[PDB]
């Protein structure tokens, strides 16, 4: 029942997804020199560095905020290549499930702990 | 992908 | 006054083209299982290869019918990829200009020509 619990929880979960290899294409951002088109598509960019960056700093104040900029990160992945016969579609998928599958308990544990205090 | 805009 | 000195003029004019590397994406088809989608937004494929073979088996009667061919392959460019940051919006820009500059004395001397008959 600690409502501080989510913050190392996600700090292993991040940890985890950057060893996935499914991961690197997400790892840092968007390379808008190799792609110059991407801003037309893409309001706001995000990768898996700077969520670890934000949670860092302390910018997020439960793993909620956290998962608003995760879900960037997919969303975006979709926009830009929709292609479902494409590789970057399947390891936006593979990825997708294994951050959903590990956040559903930080989620609820955090929830639980919320409403005791 | 989005044209010959996209990834693949 | 030459009403046939227009074939080897564009036979040429194609030989530049096909050298400039702003032509690689227009040289062949459009390979329609890479994109599945193009046929949706593209009422008449058109490619380089294509016109070099409608010319060289003689089934155009003027250079006008030719650059019509020629203007349809930036008209679908555009219409495909109207991105003005995207690398083949840029190399379809160039090109069109380059075409223009030569095809227009093409033109211009086969009018003259005909005029005369």
């Amino acid at each position: 029942y600690d409502i501080q619990a989510w913050k190392k929880q996600c700090e292993e979960l991040l940890n985890l997804i950057f060893q996935c290899e499914d991961s690197e294409p997400f790892r840092q951002p968007v390379d808008l020199l190799e792609y110059p088109d991407y801003r037309d598509i893409i309001d706001t960019p995000m990768d898996f560095a700077t969520v670890r960056e934000t949670l860092e700093a302390g910018n997020y104040e439960s793993p909620m905020e956290l998962c608003k900029d995760v879900r960037l990160i997919f969303s975006n992945s979709k926009a830009y290549t929709p292609s479902k016969r494409s590789r970057i579609y399947s390891m936006s998928l593979r990825l997708s499930a294994f951050f959903e599958e590990h956040i559903s308990s930080v989620l609820s544990d955090y929830k639980s702990a919320l409403r005791f205090h | 992908g989005r044209g010959k805009g996209g990834k693949l």
